[PDB]
């Protein structure tokens, strides 16, 4: 009961352990849980074939860059 | 550095504020102690839920702001935003 009521509130833990509690947690709660979307502009613009009657290809039509 | 130093700050003097008040109520005190019993990783994610708008963590306003100001600083570095 001692352990428990005056051992592990993370106000008595040193400055660096708590840094390194605090950066494991941001992570998880944090920069995982971030989300955003892009996957369909980034595939358009893969797909995108660009400028090539502009560019001097003299040949068969360039693959895109998805393709 | 100094996010942690003012979260331990403010869970100093919350577990102060418990020390004083589990007069009134023993049996609230184990709800109000639980976080304090939790092992560290685990008072350290409870303490970090003020994301979206559950908000039961006990963070106060301006520690809550501090984070919610520099987690876009951070987006806005890596380009989400």
């Amino acid at each position: 009961v001692v352990a428990c009521f005056r051992m592990a509130p993370l106000y008595n833990l040193p400055r660096h352990r708590a840094v390194n509690l605090f950066l494991q947690g941001y992570e998880k709660s944090w920069i995982e849980t971030e989300e955003h979307y892009f996957e369909d502009k980034l595939i358009e613009d893969l797909a995108k074939p660009g400028a090539e009657p502009p560019e001097e290809d003299e040949g068969t039509k360039r693959v895109d860059p998805l393709h | 550095d100094d996010f942690v130093a003012k979260l331990q700050d403010n869970q100093r003097f919350r577990y102060n504020e418990v020390m004083q008040a589990l007069n009134m109520s023993a049996a609230l005190t184990a709800r109000k102690t639980k976080e304090f019993r939790s092992p560290p990783q685990e008072q350290i994610n409870m303490l970090l839920n003020f994301k979206d708008d559950k908000s039961e963590c006990p963070c106060p306003e301006e520690i809550r702001d501090q984070l919610l100001d520099f987690h876009e600083d951070l987006m806005t570095h890596c380009g989400i935003e």
